[PDB]
């Protein structure tokens, strides 16, 4: 059936069945995407619904214990496990299930199955693009979320002392992670995070302007005020005036797009670059390579007691966060800070 | 038009000559799959030993292995 | 010294912005 | 079989009216009978602080955590 | 009957209703 | 204030600028 | 024509310029290696090998040369501080000069191959078009790689013909270049077992030779040939990028977590040795053994080598530096000079007190003096706060055993406070932050820099693999 | 022998402006950290 | 050394960039 | 405001480029030792 | 690093000479 | 003051570059560009 018109085998029949068009496109990558993603979602839900974190973190995080949607999470394993893969059949759990769920292995289960689900999803995007005969720019775009997930949930915990310092799958847990980076890593001051936030805000800006400009430069292709109905999806004529939009934005802003392909490629390119740079910054953080302090200003402040800048105030705030949060954030250190050593504004 | 001729090129011609030839059918794909499965099992063994998730009596999995 | 470098960088960026706004390639066949 | 025909058929309604409440009561009993507290190891609202520790548990060693978690839980 | 659509819909629905019942039951346990 | 920082900044400013000017002049001449 | 990001695509359709360009890149790499070797040899200071080792002075390529046998230098000094009896041809300067000469030869070969691109070797006699039989090229190159791997494993690492690799004791006190006997048992898969390297290289060389012979003889299947686009040069690029970023991830992991291929004498101690108090436990074990044998505290603490105490210091932790804290470790906190001896803190009642050591996370950590039980007995009252457990209020005294200050006992509250602050970081050492005008903030060892660079490169090469594989699979739509 | 694979690189004024802006913005962002 | 190194770097770079720009302008028109 | 008749283009062949580069590098070699003092 | 910059300048001059010799334009 | 003068002169130079085909520089008889150098010299010497 191929180039040389040869016979058909098991692989041919499997390929014909898998790629058959239906409501739910399975594809070859479906065998990987569907079970992994299904078990990731199931693990997250059954963990945030029944499983607790009393023994791993000393916290109560579940619906059964009385937490709502915002303060429920699947917490990471205890710091004692370090970087253990923590299989249900592993030496830690010895095959037991209730101990395994009680020991924090459900986080590792969810994270690993979700990562493989992401891989399967990108493979599915590739398969769909090949089937429809289109350039697979969607997979190139989706590369950035995978990079962010790998940097934050896998590479960073591996660089640290264990899975304990990974983000936990929950809203309040993510907020804790964010504040932890602020207090300890000075993550706001890292230039890579600056480039990432610039990219994300620029992507939102581009989306807003493109939508408004397209919707405010339509051609009068029909009667009535409801312009949405005046559009035929099979038409071969442009639905908005590129020349008018170009002139308007060149006279308002100063520079305006003149190529549709370049415009949409720029929309694709900005956020992908932003999150890739954020991922590189997080990779740098994983090894404690922090853009924490400016040596010149620190020396000047130490020498001159009258020297104050917003940078020094941020340093003081970070020190306060660290000292007041590490007491309960990291139980395995067994830190007991006397009330007289905690940093505190003396004014009271 | 003919290309440049060198004694080394004449010697090495047969290596690059048989270009594009294929073996009809599926060939040895099953053997390749078996070897891939074996390599995946071996890599899993290595990763688990190194991760301490697979403890063997002989191995120590620490710097004290250098004391043996 | 470093303040002069920062000022030069900012002035150069502003000059590039001005040149891009004004001395632009005229767009044809939009 | 379009979704309109799926909804219209009475066989689906009669076969689902005997199963949906069954699943709902199964979940309600799962919570109420206390099987959830046992299968998942979630402490009951009276055994959070046992007299032995009176504090939050802290797992120490990974290899022997199997016995440590149960001795900390009071089991 | 046992098509892939049936499998997907039921696999997503049955645990959903079971967990909804579980949450409704948990809403009433006294603290 | 270190020489390394100033020279790195100067090189990073100048070399890509020269490369871009080369390419733009090549394009405009053609 | 082409945009600025496609200028190198003109080489895709002819092998000769591909050979020339690859030769140019290889020449550039060799030239960089030689130049960096020369620079580091120029900057290196071999005066003190126990307190100023290579990893303390920001050496990058020097440990890699030292790992495989090169130890002597033409300047009359060895890496161990001993005099060089006979440097020989294979010295650091010799290696750098050899690399430079190789770079020049490769540059000349690249120029020649660029000049003469039209060669009858690249043209298939059947159609007279430039074509490369990628499976057979892969077979030949795999055969060569397997042969080289087997040779390196059997003759160099084993020491049958070559010098051998670097082997050290677990605590990194006495490490030298020694031949290793390959271990074929389970312990051969222990990463900290040096014989595993030789066993791996021998076995992998044999298997690579066999696989090269197979791929040289057997032709690919038609289904596989068309499925993986074996007739296109771009698929090889995608597969190679995948392989290299996998290799980079593995290498970075091994470097960060430590292995037999990254001795701590060359790359410094790791993060997890300080996290788990490795050297601290060893020092305590030695001290307890000496005390049980019967000896005074000064005698017990004077038998601890200064090297072992130096390894037990937060300053040597790779995970304490900063991204833009450039330079060697010496440029931050100065150069180590000597050991001040172990410091013991005791209150007025005579109760023994210990300082809570600083965890790796905390840039700044409060100092706490706590008893054996764990209850805090003293602390510094922040900056300008009033306390009930201040150092002078409790009356804490410090006694030094061993080191430079052996036998001394300070009671001045300022002195006790300063020594407690300096001892919360681990063992107390003397530094001279004047020769290099050190800032006083910690830097990162070459281990951390190598790990950071290679993880970033692997992460970027992942996207490279994605893009090039997408281009290969979708060649028809991309071309037209 | 002349190479059939001959092509010329082009860079319009917009690309030049983008490149200059990119390099100057990168220098502005990273100068504070490089100088320290 | 900062003055001398900066002067040498500028003298090496800027005139070479100017000459390269002129040559690339010339070579474009065959 | 109209197309200026005085329009001309500068040229610089490869020989001139080599001469200029050699002059610049030779002057730098000669004066670097003096400038570093 | 004065020797380094001296050597770099000399090597640059030698490279210019080599390129002029071997990469001259045709008549 | 010198810096501001330099900026003003830059703007004037840009303007004079943009607009060059002035009737002032055209000979009334021939209609071609010309300069009556002795008279410009006289004016400039008077000002000096
Ligand atoms: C025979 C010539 C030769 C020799 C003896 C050396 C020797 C050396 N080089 Mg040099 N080098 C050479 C050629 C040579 N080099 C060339 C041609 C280049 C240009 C590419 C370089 C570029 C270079 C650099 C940039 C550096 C060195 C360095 C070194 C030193 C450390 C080597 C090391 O750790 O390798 C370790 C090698 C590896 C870990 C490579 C692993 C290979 C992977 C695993 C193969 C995977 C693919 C494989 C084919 C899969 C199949 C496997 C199997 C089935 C067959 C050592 C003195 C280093 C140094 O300190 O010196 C300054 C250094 O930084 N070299
Ligand atoms: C894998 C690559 C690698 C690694 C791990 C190292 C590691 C090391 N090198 Mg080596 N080096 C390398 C490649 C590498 N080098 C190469 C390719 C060169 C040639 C340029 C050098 C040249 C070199 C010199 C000349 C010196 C070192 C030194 C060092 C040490 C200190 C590193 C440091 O200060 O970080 C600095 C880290 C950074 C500045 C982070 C930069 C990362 C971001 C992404 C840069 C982005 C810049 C961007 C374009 C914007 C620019 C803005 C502009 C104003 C500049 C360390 C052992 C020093 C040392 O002590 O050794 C004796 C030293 O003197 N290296
Ligand atoms: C084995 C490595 C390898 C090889 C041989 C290639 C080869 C190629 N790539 Mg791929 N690529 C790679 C890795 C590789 N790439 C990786 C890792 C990435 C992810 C970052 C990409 C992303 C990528 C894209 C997105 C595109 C290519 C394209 C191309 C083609 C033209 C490249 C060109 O002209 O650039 C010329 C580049 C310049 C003139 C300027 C580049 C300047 C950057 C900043 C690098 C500066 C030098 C750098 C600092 C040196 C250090 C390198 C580091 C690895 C040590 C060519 C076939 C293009 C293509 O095929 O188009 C049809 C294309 O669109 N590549
Ligand atoms: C928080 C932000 C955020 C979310 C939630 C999100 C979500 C999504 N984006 C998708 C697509 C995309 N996102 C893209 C670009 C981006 N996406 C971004 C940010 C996000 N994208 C950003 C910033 C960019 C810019 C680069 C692209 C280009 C695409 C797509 O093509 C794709 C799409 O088609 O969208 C509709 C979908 C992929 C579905 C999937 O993997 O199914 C498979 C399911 C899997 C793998 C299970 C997930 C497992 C996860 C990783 C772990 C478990 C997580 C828990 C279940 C939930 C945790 C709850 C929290 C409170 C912690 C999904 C709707
Ligand atoms: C003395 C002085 C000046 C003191 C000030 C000092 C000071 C604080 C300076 C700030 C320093 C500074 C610049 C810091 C920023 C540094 C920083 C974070 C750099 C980011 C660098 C970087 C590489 C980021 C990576 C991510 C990235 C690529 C971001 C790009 C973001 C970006 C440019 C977004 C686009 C924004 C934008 C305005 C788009 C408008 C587009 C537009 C005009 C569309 C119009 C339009 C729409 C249509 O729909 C149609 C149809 C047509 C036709 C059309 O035209
Ligand atoms: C993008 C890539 C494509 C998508 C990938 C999606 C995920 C794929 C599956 C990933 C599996 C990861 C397995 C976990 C590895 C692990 O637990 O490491 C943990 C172990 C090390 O284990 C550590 O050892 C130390 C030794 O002093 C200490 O004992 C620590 O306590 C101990 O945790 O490392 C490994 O097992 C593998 C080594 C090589 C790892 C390479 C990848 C990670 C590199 C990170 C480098 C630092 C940053
Ligand atoms: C396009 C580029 C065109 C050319 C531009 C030229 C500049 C290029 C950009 C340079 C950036 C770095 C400037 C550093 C300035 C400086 O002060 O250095 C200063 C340092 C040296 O620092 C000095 O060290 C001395 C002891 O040797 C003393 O301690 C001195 O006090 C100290 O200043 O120079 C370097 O570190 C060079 C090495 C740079 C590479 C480090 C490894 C990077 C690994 C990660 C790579 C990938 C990152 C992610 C990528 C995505
Ligand atoms: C009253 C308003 C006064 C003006 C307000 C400010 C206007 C500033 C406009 C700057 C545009 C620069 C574009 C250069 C490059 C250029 O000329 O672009 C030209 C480009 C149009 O390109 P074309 O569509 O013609 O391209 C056709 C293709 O075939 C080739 O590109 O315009 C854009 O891409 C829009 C995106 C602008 C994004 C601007 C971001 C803001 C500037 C960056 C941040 C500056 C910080 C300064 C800190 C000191
Ligand atoms: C195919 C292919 C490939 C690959 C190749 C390879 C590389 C292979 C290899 C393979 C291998 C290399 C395998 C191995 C395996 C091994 C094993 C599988 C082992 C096992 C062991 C055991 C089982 C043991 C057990 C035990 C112990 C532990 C001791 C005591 C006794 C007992 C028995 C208990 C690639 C991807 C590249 C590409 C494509 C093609
Ligand atoms: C090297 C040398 C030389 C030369 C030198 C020179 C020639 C220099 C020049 C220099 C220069 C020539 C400089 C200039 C500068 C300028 C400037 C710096 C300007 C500025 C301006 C401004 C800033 C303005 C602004 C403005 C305007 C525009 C108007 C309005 C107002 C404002 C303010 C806005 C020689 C050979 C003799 C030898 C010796 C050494
Ligand atoms: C050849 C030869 C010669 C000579 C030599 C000499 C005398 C010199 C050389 C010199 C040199 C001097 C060389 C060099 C090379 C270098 C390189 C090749 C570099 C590279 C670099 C890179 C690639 C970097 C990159 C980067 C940056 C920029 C920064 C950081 C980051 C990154 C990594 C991105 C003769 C003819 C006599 C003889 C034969 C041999
Ligand atoms: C883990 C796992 C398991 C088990 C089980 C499973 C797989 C499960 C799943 C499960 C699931 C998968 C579940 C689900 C659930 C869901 C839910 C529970 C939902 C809910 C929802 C809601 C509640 C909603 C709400 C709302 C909205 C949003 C709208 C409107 C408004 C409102 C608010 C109403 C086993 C061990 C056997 C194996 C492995 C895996």
């Amino acid at each position: 059936i191929g180039t040389y018109q040869e016979k058909r085998t098991w692989f041919d029949d499997a390929d014909d069945w898998l790629r058959q068009d239906r409501f739910v496109f399975v594809g070859w990558s479906g065998l990987l995407l569907f079970p992994c993603a299904y078990f990731a979602l199931g693990g997250w839900l059954t963990g945030t619904t029944f499983v607790t974190s009393w023994y791993t973190h000393g916290l109560a995080t579940s619906y059964l214990e009385g937490c709502n949607f915002l303060t429920a999470a699947v917490s990471t394993p205890a710091n004692s496990m370090a970087h253990s893969l923590l299989f249900v059949w592993g030496p830690e759990a010895q095959g037991d299930f209730t101990r395994w769920c009680q020991l924090g292995g459900l986080w590792a289960f969810v994270a690993l199955h979700g990562a493989f689900g992401l891989i399967g999803f990108m493979l599915r995007q590739f398969e769909i693009a090949r089937s429809v005969n289109l350039r697979p720019y969607n997979a190139i775009a989706f590369s950035a979320p995978i990079a962010v997930f790998v940097s934050v949930f896998l590479i960073y915990p591996l660089g640290q002392s264990g899975w304990f310092f990974a983000p936990s799958f929950g809203v309040a847990a993510i907020f804790r992670f964010i504040l932890f980076f602020q207090g300890f890593h000075n993550w706001t001051l890292n230039p890579f995070h600056m480039m990432g936030v610039a990219g994300v805000l620029g992507a939102a800006l581009l989306c807003a302007i493109h939508g408004a400009t397209v919707e405010n430069t339509l051609f009068e292709d029909g009667d009535g005020a409801n312009t949405f109905r005046a559009f035929n999806p099979t038409q071969a004529e442009e639905t908005y005036s590129m020349v008018t939009a170009n002139r308007f934005w060149s006279q308002i802003f100063g520079v305006a797009f003149s190529n549709k392909r370049w415009l949409h490629f720029f929309m694709l390119l900005v956020p992908v670059t932003g999150l890739w740079m954020s991922a590189i910054g997080v990779v740098g953080l994983a090894l404690n390579l922090r853009a924490y302090d400016f040596v010149s200003q620190e020396i000047r402040a130490a020498e001159d007691p009258e020297f104050e800048t917003f940078y020094t105030k941020n340093i003081l705030l970070n020190e306060g966060i660290r000292a007041w949060m590490a007491a309960q954030d990291q139980p395995h250190e067994r830190l007991v800070f006397p009330e007289e050593v905690l940093p505190r504004g003396n004014a009271l | 038009e003919p290309g440049l001729v060198t004694p080394l090129g004449t010697l090495l011609r047969p290596l690059n000559s048989e270009a594009g030839k294929v073996l009809p059918g599926w060939g040895t794909t099953v053997l390749m799959a078996v070897f891939i499965l074996l390599f995946a099992a071996f890599l899993l063994i290595i990763l688990e030993i190194y991760n301490s998730s697979l403890i063997l009596d002989d191995v120590s999995m620490s710097w004290e292995t250098l004391a043996k | 010294m470093e303040a002069l470098v920062y000022t030069f960088l900012l002035v150069g960026t502003l000059g590039i912005i001005f040149f891009s706004i004004f001395f632009r390639d005229p767009p044809r066949m939009i | 079989r379009p979704f309109s025909d799926i909804l219209t058929s009475i066989r689906y309604w009669v076969i689902h009216s005997i199963t949906v409440p069954a699943l709902f009561i199964a979940g309600w009993l799962f919570v109420s009978t206390g099987l959830a507290y046992d299968v998942f190891g979630t402490p009951r609202p009276n055994e959070y602080f046992t007299e032995d520790r009176q504090e939050a548990p802290l797992i120490t060693d990974r290899f022997n955590a199997l016995e440590q978690v149960k001795k900390l839980s009071g089991n | 009957i046992f098509t892939v659509r049936w499998l997907a819909i039921h696999g997503i629905a049955v645990p959903t209703i079971f967990f909804l019942g579980a949450i409704t039951a948990m809403q009433f346990i006294q603290r | 204030v270190n020489i390394y920082g100033l020279t790195a900044t100067a090189l990073f400013i100048i070399i890509p600028t020269s490369f871009l000017l080369i390419l733009y002049v090549k394009t405009a001449s053609t | 024509g082409l945009p600025w990001y496609r200028v190198h695509t003109v080489v895709i359709n002819d092998p000769g310029r591909l050979i020339s360009v690859h030769l140019m890149h290889t020449a550039l790499v060799s030239g960089w290696a030689g130049s960096m070797a020369l620079f580091e040899i120029s900057v290196f200071d071999p005066s003190d090998p126990v307190l100023n080792p290579m990893w303390r002075q920001g050496m990058f390529v020097l440990p890699f040369m030292t790992r495989l046998g090169i130890t002597q230098s033409w300047g009359g000094w060895t890496i161990s501080g001993e005099t060089a009896t006979n440097p020989g041809i294979w010295s650091y300067e010799g290696v750098a000069a050899a690399h430079i000469i190789l770079s020049g030869a490769l540059f000349l070969a690249s120029v020649w191959h660029w000049t003469y691109w039209d060669l009858e070797l690249f043209r298939d006699p059947r159609t007279g078009k430039t074509a490369l039989d990628l499976p057979k090229i892969f077979g030949i190159h795999l055969f060569l790689s397997g042969l080289l791997c087997f040779g390196f494993g059997a003759f160099h690492v084993t020491g049958v013909f070559g010098p051998g690799i670097w082997v050290s004791d677990p605590y990194g006190l006495t490490g030298r270049v020694q031949p290793v006997a390959p271990s074929w048992g389970a312990d051969g898969f222990d990463p900290y077992n040096p014989g595993g390297i030789a066993s791996h290289h021998i076995a992998a060389g044999i298997l690579g030779v066999l696989a090269g012979l197979f791929h040289l003889c057997v032709r690919p299947s038609i289904r596989l040939y068309f499925g993986l686009s074996m007739g296109s040069i771009e698929t090889v690029l995608s597969s190679s990028i995948a392989a290299v970023f996998w290799a980079a991830f593995v290498v970075a992991g091994t470097m960060w977590y430590g292995s037999a291929a990254t001795p701590i004498e060359l790359f410094g101690p790791t993060r997890y040795q300080w996290d788990q108090g490795f050297f601290q436990q060893e020092i305590q074990k030695r001290v307890q053994a000496s005390l049980a044998e019967g000896a005074s505290l000064s005698d017990a603490w004077s038998r601890i080598p200064e090297k072992l105490a130096f390894y037990d210091y937060i300053g040597n932790n790779p995970a304490k530096g900063g991204l833009f804290r450039t330079g060697a470790m010496n440029s931050g906190d100065g150069i180590a000079v000597g050991w001040l001896g172990h410091a013991s803190f005791k209150d007025q009642e005579g109760r023994e007190l210990f300082v809570r050591r600083m965890p790796t996370f905390f840039e700044t950590f409060p100092v706490l003096l706590l008893d054996k039980d764990g209850i805090v007995r003293a602390d510094v009252p922040f900056r300008k706060a009033e306390s009930k457990y201040s150092i002078e209020q409790v009356g804490v005294s410090v006694t030094f055993y061993g080191g430079e200050l052996d036998g001394l006992t300070f009671t001045d509250p300022a002195t006790v406070k300063k020594y407690a602050r300096k001892a919360q970081l681990g063992e107390i050492f003397e530094f001279d932050r004047s020769t290099l005008q050190s800032d006083g903030v910690f830097r990162s060892s070459p281990r951390g820099w190598f790990t950071f660079g290679h993880v970033c490169f692997a992460l970027l090469f992942f996207f490279g693999h994605i893009w090039h594989g997408a281009r290969t699979i979708f060649r028809d739509v991309f071309a037209g | 022998r002349p190479n059939p694979n001959k092509q010329v690189v082009e860079l319009n004024r917009t690309s030049l402006y983008w490149g200059l802006l990119l390099i100057f913005v990168l220098a502005v962002l990273f100068s504070s950290y490089i100088f320290n």
